[PDB]
């Protein structure tokens, strides 16, 4: 919450009390909490009436330090899943001189929720089979579409993991988030076409065109019609078998049963084989683009920019050769529909390729492999989000897809909503230049720089992994999609129990708002202890200060117990800084060591390797200091139930008292080194007895003093020196300049932020790369009013927002269970 | 879209529990030539069919649907004064039909857009195929790869119709596949004032319903006595006749009115093309009379009708 | 555990407290949970590939003795099941100038869970004794189809010879791990093709091809187109007879009934006779190869190496005369009525390739004729897919109990098919031998026990000594079990979902590679507790005058026999208790009655005496058999262990307070100090007549204080292994302070070698010579002032370490502050 006076800066919760464990069961963060503040929609659903195109930013009055009120001053929503591979430089479109930002997961099978053979599986073994041991009979007890010698080779030795529908449901959770950009124009913001390319105005009118393999720079049309995989040059292979006898002799264990519940006479019914073959194989199969008509700032040069979404750059899968076994009607003996296959058509795209598809091959003979990047390229303009929604409802009737899609969905939001770093400026609204690394350099919500590609596409290098995600194995999928095994995370449901995000037009708006509390929780994690940006980068193996290696060691997921993931320590600190600070729990998955079942969130599955949230200067130079700051503060304050005390709104100037500090009555002291000219704030009592941290000590979490340090570097002329006033190794901003948010184009009657209002002031540097303590200093002449404001005998004029705090309770309808519809109050006893 | 039933499962009777202890206790006081009580399959069917354990107890929902579709096709061949003239005028409204001669229910006679699905070499309308029938007395005579799909024809079906061989063909038509061929209804019609007397070709809507999914029929016939060997031809067979006169065949010409060896395959469509002018509604009426005496057909037909 | 400081070394359990008997539940230690200790590992330079092809090594940061961090340094995973028959020598493939390693088991009767006659055998027991012959010529059994005359032949038998499925299900699991290289290139490690042939990288893309009788040199095309047995001149005989009254009237006592459940197992129904002829007769029937496309170190010379798996060189069986009897279809030399008792008998798919008595008649099944057995298994030799074996095991589980009988049989092929090259003496890290040498392919078990290399040419004339004891499967009990005349306690049938999940998976070869490592840690801690130097182990049967050294080999290995029963070895229960008290997992066993007492036996207890043990080679290739037997380096013992003993503990980091110290006379030890020859020894244990010579009948005391302290001086750098008086021993000493170090495999992108005694094997402190004489570890008087003060706790020592999961790089200037120091730690569970 933002502050009305100093008596609620002072009576704000601490960090240690707000990072404690919580035993409450909390509702999921739906993204509607930020929505019902920054838009005209407070109540309920609105089809096309609510113009979300214009409602894309934080708006409010501001109050300057000089006593003036700015009327309509805006802060951008700082997250988008769209990297502009065509940049508007000099009011005209040119190709990007920048590589594409790629991520990579760490897909591996772990001990999920345990699995058990059903009464059908004990029925096949006990009866039938066991009874063929006396009758000399080799009859067929065919289950629904498969041979008895196909079920008999699967009702066998079961792996003791249990499956997690996570990788296939992130691919479904991911192509959904791509294919939901072409829904309308007044349902997708214009700010999220302007987050990186800020010299750009997209248009109401023509919607976005979600294309595939048509990006104009650095390869990236990975076979525009001769398609390969983007990660690794190769085309894969798919084969549609009717028996396991046809799978040649080599694979036969990798063979995936397509269950007959996902293909019924309810849809196109042959697109569902492509969503199944796309969920089970590999992401990405192709490099999707989003092309939209844009215009420059005044509006002359209307062209079409090419974007590439971030979730088409996430390398997940490792299954490139699929052998799919198809249900054979009711019951038939083993044999162009040889054995009564319902279908296997190619698609809708003509696809002149290496096997030369013509326009749409209908073919399910015995072996006869196709390519897989080709077979998925043909079904790349057909995957609209309504079809994905009803496919999810057909999945939900046989397995439990409610909680696993929401965990996979905020996994998508965790590694897909990606934000440009910062720019250091004095006032408000600085950005970068065009055709430069600094405009396109970009970070996660975890304050962690996204790796861009090193060489031209399709890639042979395979960069380091970023996140540990699970996967469906084919061998357990073949028996849980067939009634032969069951678990507690796999209990089936109805299509009403599909989450609200699926098949809705408002996903590109909601998913960029779900990523803001992730960066608030990581932002408050990285700012309680200020280790700049250099003592985070080369911190994993520094032989100085064993404390710092323990910090970076524990933050990441590098431990195990039995064959399963032990989640990270200190990512539960971020999770508790999410549940306490937002009163809403993030979605976990299950992992079991043995018996004991414990929970791991995207807060606990990151991996080491990679630089952190850097800040740039006005001329593009690196200012690796402060702390890993991303989005501007007011996001890390206003949209918050309980923000810890060191991060706080400087309260408005009401009477004679505006902004004060914390003095030696709270256990603090002034540093006051060698020279008489520069003095430091009221830091801790340990600050004068250190000067360099001991090899197992770090910055003590004091929010009286971190407040009191950002209270001094808001003055506008500070230097970040030393215990003795000497320089540091770290790059310092050129003046009294702070990291400030990204500037987007304005509208009519709508202003830019004024002075340290769209800034990030909380990033107080306290721990240099060398292990020495960083002190913020002022001249003796220019520190009298800050020292007396700490002593409550003066006041400091600071700028603020003129908003008020509401923070409503959760709705739990979210446009996803509108079961009030009159035709099921009467079909209600039958459920 | 066919699916399993699983709903009213099979309860093992007094007989299956009787020879359940003749297998588990290994009481093999049996011989080579001993049939069942008076019906004539074999006593060896316990070691093959009583062995099965299945909870797959089904209903007569699809055989009695496509047995009711045949009924409503050949119910236009009754009298001209028992069918409306509006029924011949709902889609073709520039037409009056004529009382006098009735309608003629033909098979594979439609002139255009194909629809003579093997006009003299019959194939399935809903796929390139012809099927296979082999009338085998026992399980130890089959193509040793479809024993799990063999259909016993009980003698009550062979006692249903007076011909006793129109009732195999009503049992091959009801168990296999609908449609086997594309029926037509030709009726003499005239124009609006009466000048141009002709005969329109109709196709009934119930001869364009794809129900079945079984093309491989291997039917097993009871034996007359307790006792590839075509010299002893009634080893397990009263008869197997292919139709009346309607022969009209191509590849593997089918007009052998008697042929029943130990195991040979026929074109299935042709065997149903040959019994395609013989399924009178009174023959179907008495075929349903003996079905009702061995299984419950009252509620299972009003649902299928 | 890896030691973060020396207070974790002192607080480590002893050898005696980690080798008592325990009585817990202790689930088996599957390689499905050993894969995560090697994957989910601490490191920031780790690229974290998701595929098994790259997740082979032990990657990690290393912190040197001088205080320098090496980023991504790897230790080889040292256990393969692939002998390279074509070595990459001089950048191109030549065939190998080395013989092939062979093993041999020793089969024995079971007698342990005897046959109980069922309700059926007691039913027709009164139809013979009371002479109730109401029977006929043509009456079969109930629905299965043999004959009713089998009561007067097989129900007549009286035998207490009730056996287990221990040997058919072993060689049915050896076939599984052969044809589990033919799954995908990305499901088998590339280190597995690099353990012995280290000048090689294999290629993802095309998988490996499992051939049969394709090995180029030293014979090994054992009838390349006229197949014979590899372990003897022979071909065997199969005759498929419906009844006992059709056989060669001289082998009725050895006829095997094939029940119809086996003929209902596999969908082909004739791949399942061939899986039943292969499992009942003889292993190996032929000499399998695994050919894989490989390339050289930079990628210039693409070729295809021929490997032979270690599990195709295990002599198990002792039956070459198969006479299998097939059920009848109906109740009813007569080749006109050919299905008189036969569905079919087909000889293979296409692989014909025959010589004398040409075999490509795909149908042939008369009343009684003999075939070449090898050819019938040579023809069904491209058809035994692991999914076919998976469903063959599904119907085996439904008629007999195969759950516990397979995990015992799967664990004792890993005991003798995961085979590892010995060592190489070097100073730093990562030594290997040569390109073609007899010492490169010299290779050892997980039991620290060198695999017998064949001296003759295939097919082998002289058959060597046996290695491990196994049981057998006879026809005389299988025939009564398959017919309901016999039920035992270890044969209660189960479901197909209770088959061991290893059966049929693509990840078996990676898992079996990982299951062999905690076996070699248990044997490694066994052979290092008393330092009984490798010539004392080797020459304990050759020439011994000591009553102790002959007692140590007599007990450790399963020497004793009462009557037809594998007696478990003494001191191999010590190894079994160093696996339970140390990994908190029990290894799989079988039941076995010795004197009416029910006892359990593991593969730790089934070995046989004799054989060379795991010695060390030098850099030039000379034998360095002066240590205890080592086969794997220190980090595999220390990173994989829950509770590890004191003498084999990780050296904590260099530049820290409480770094690396020793154990002096405050802990009861005594220093030797032969300073006249400038030559002093550690604080060792008190002597008590052990000073120069050991007593006749006594050896080295288990002391962990002094064995830690002795390897604390072996790592200094110029170590002498002399004597009480300071004279040379008979054994072969390494040239310097040159501890045995691990095998070097080729590196990848952004990935380092070990630095200094980080991939070494330190624990092998010699203490007992071949002479019955005590061996002392010496340094010079000048260069031992700092280790003596480290033992006196007046100094620390600087040793290199792995920075893994609790071990942090120590700064040089230890500028410590207060205590407590809990930042985010109390906020978590602390």
């Amino acid at each position: 919450p933002i502050s009305a006076d100093f008596s609620e800066v002072e009576n704000a919760p601490s960090f240690l009390s707000l990072a404690e464990n919580t035993d409450e069961v909390l509702k999921p963060y739906t993204g509607l909490e930020i929505q019902t503040i920054i838009t005209n929609i407070v109540g309920d659903a609105n089809p096309n009436q609510s113009r979300i195109f214009d409602q894309d930013r934080l708006r409010g009055n501001q109050y300057s330090a000089g006593g003036l009120v700015t009327q309509n001053a805006v802060s951008a929503i700082p997250f988008t899943n769209l990297i502009p591979r065509t940049i508007r430089v000099g009011n005209i479109l040119v190709n990007s001189a920048n590589r594409l930002q790629i991520t990579e997961t760490n897909v591996s099978e772990y001990y999920s929720n345990p699995i058990i053979a059903t009464k059908l599986s004990e029925m096949i073994s006990d009866q039938v089979k066991n009874n063929q041991f006396s009758t000399w009979r080799r009859d067929n007890t065919s289950l629904q579409g498969f041979n008895a010698f196909d079920i008999a080779t699967i009702n066998t030795a079961i792996l003791p993991n249990g499956l997690s529908l996570e990788s296939m449901l992130l691919k479904l959770s991911l192509l959904h988030s791509i294919k939901a950009m072409n829904v309308d124009a007044a349902s997708i913001n214009r700010s999220q076409y302007q987050v990186i390319d800020h010299n750009t105005v997209p248009t109401i009118g023509a919607p976005a065109v979600v294309g595939v393999n048509n990006s104009p720079v650095f390869g990236e049309d990975c076979g525009g019609n001769n398609p390969v995989y983007p990660f690794g040059g190769g085309t894969g292979a798919i084969a549609f078998h009717v028996t396991l006898q046809t799978v040649p002799d080599e694979r036969k264990s990798y063979a995936i049963f397509v269950p007959p519940a996902i293909l019924q006479a309810t849809s196109d019914a042959n697109e569902a084989l492509a969503l199944f073959a796309l969920s089970m194989s590999e992401w990405p199969h192709a490099l999707y683009t989003v092309t939209k008509q844009t215009t420059d700032l005044a509006g002359a040069n209307a062209g079409q920019q090419v974007f590439i979404p971030t979730q088409s750059t996430i390398h997940i899968g490792g299954r490139r050769v699929l052998d799919l076994i198809i249900p054979r009607r009711e019951i038939a003996p083993n044999p162009v529909r040889p054995q009564a296959g319902p279908d296997a058509t190619a698609g809708a795209i003509p696809l002149a390729a290496g096997q030369l598809f013509n326009m749409n091959f209908i073919g399910a003979p015995a072996f006869e492999e196709w390519p897989l990047t080709s077979y998925l390229y043909s079904w790349a303009g057909r995957f609209d989000i309504t079809t994905i929604r009803q496919y999810m409802g057909r999945l939900a009737t046989m397995v439990g897809v409610k909680d696993a899609y929401w965990a996979a969905h905020e996994l998508n939001v965790a590694l897909s909503q990606v934000a440009p770093k910062m720019t250091t400026a004095a006032g408000g609204w600085a950005a970068q230049a065009a055709n430069s690394a600094q405009q396109s350099d970009v970070c996660y919500s975890s304050l962690l720089t996204v790796t861009r590609s090193a060489a031209n596409f399709p890639l042979a290098n395979q960069p380091a992994a970023d996140m540990r995600v699970y996967d469906t194995d084919p061998a357990t999928w073949n028996k849980v999609a067939l009634g032969l095994a069951t678990a507690a995370n796999l209990v089936p449901e109805q299509s009403m129990d599909v989450p609200f995000v699926v098949g809705d037009a408002r996903t590109s708006f909601w998913e960029r708002l779900q990523a803001i509390p992730m960066c608030i929780a990581w932002t408050m994690y990285y700012h309680s202890r200020g280790i700049t940006t250099l003592a985070w980068d080369n911190a994993y193996t520094d032989n100085t200060n064993k404390w710092l290696q323990k910090m970076v060691r524990n933050t990441f997921s590098t431990t195990q117990s039995v064959g399963t993931i032990i989640p990270a320590r200190y990512g539960k600190i971020v999770c508790n800084l999410y549940k306490n600070m937002f009163h809403r729990a993030p979605a976990y998955v299950a992992t079991s060591v043995g018996g004991k079942e414990l929970h791991i969130t995207h807060f606990e599955r990151w991996l080491p390797g990679g630089t952190y949230a850097n800040v740039y200067s006005g001329a593009g130079a690196v200012v690796n200091c402060f702390s890993p700051v991303l989005i501007p503060d007011i996001w890390c304050q206003y949209f918050t139930a309980k923000l810890p005390l060191f991060a706080g709104a400087f309260p408005p100037a009401q009477g004679q008292n505006s902004t004060k500090g914390f003095n030696s009555k709270q256990g603090l002291m002034i540093h006051r080194n060698q020279n008489n000219n520069l003095v430091a704030p009221y830091l801790e009592k340990f600050a004068d007895n250190s000067s360099y941290f001991p090899v197992g000590q770090g910055p003590e979490i004091n929010d009286m003093a971190t407040w009191n340090g950002r209270l001094w570097m808001t003055t506008g002329n500070v230097q970040y020196l030393d215990y003795s006033g000497a320089a540091i190794v770290e790059a310092v901003p050129p003046a009294g300049e702070l990291p400030v948010g990204k500037q987007i184009p304005l509208l009519a009657g709508e202003n830019a932020p004024i002075e340290l209002t769209n800034a990030a002031t909380t990033c107080v540097p306290r721990y240099s790369n060398d292990g020495r303590r960083i002190f913020t200093y002022l001249t003796t002449a220019q520190s009298v009013i800050p020292v007396q404001a700490c002593n409550r005998a003066a006041n400091l004029a600071r700028s603020c927002w003129l908003l008020s705090n509401v923070y409503a309770e959760p709705a739990l309808q979210a446009l996803g269970d509108e079961v009030e519809d009159a035709f099921d109050t009467l079909t209600n006893s039958s459920f | 879209n066919v699916s399993e039933y699983y709903s009213n499962p099979i309860i093992a009777t007094k007989l299956s529990e009787m020879i359940s202890d003749q297998v588990k206790n290994n009481q093999f006081s049996t011989w080579r030539r001993d049939n069942t009580s008076l019906q004539g399959f074999n006593a060896f069917d316990i070691a093959t069919i009583n062995t099965a354990i299945l909870p797959n107890g089904l209903s007569l929902e699809s055989m009695l649907l496509k047995l009711s579709l045949l009924h409503s096709i050949k119910a236009m061949n009754v009298d001209a004064a028992s069918i409306n003239r509006s029924q011949y005028q709902v889609i073709d409204h520039n037409t009056v039909p004529t009382i006098g001669a009735p309608a003629v229910v033909g098979v594979n006679n439609s002139p255009v857009f194909g629809e003579d699905c093997g006009g003299n070499n019959p194939v399935y309308p809903f796929g390139g195929g012809t099927g296979a029938i082999a009338f085998h007395v026992t399980l130890q005579t089959v193509p040793d790869e479809r024993k799990s799909y063999a259909i016993f024809v009980p003698p009550a079906i062979l006692q249903a119709t007076s011909d006793a061989n129109e009732a195999l063909a009503l049992f091959a038509l009801s168990m296999s596949e609908w449609p086997h061929a594309l029926y037509t209804v030709t009726k003499q019609t005239t124009d609006l004032a009466g000048a141009n007397a002709g005969q329109q070709v109709f196709i009934p809507t119930q001869s364009t319903i794809h129900i079945g999914g079984r093309r491989v029929l291997d039917l097993i016939i009871p034996r007359r006595e307790i006792a590839a060997m075509c010299m002893v031809r009634p080893q397990a067979g009263p008869d197997a006749t292919a139709g009346a006169i309607p022969l009209a065949a191509g590849q593997l010409f089918n007009m052998n009115f008697i042929g029943a060896p130990a195991f040979e395959e026929w074109p299935l469509t042709s065997y149903l093309y040959s019994w395609a002018g013989r399924f009178d509604i009174t023959t179907i009426r008495q075929y349903m009379g003996r079905l009702a005496t061995m299984v419950g057909v009252k509620d299972a037909y009003w649902a299928a009708h």
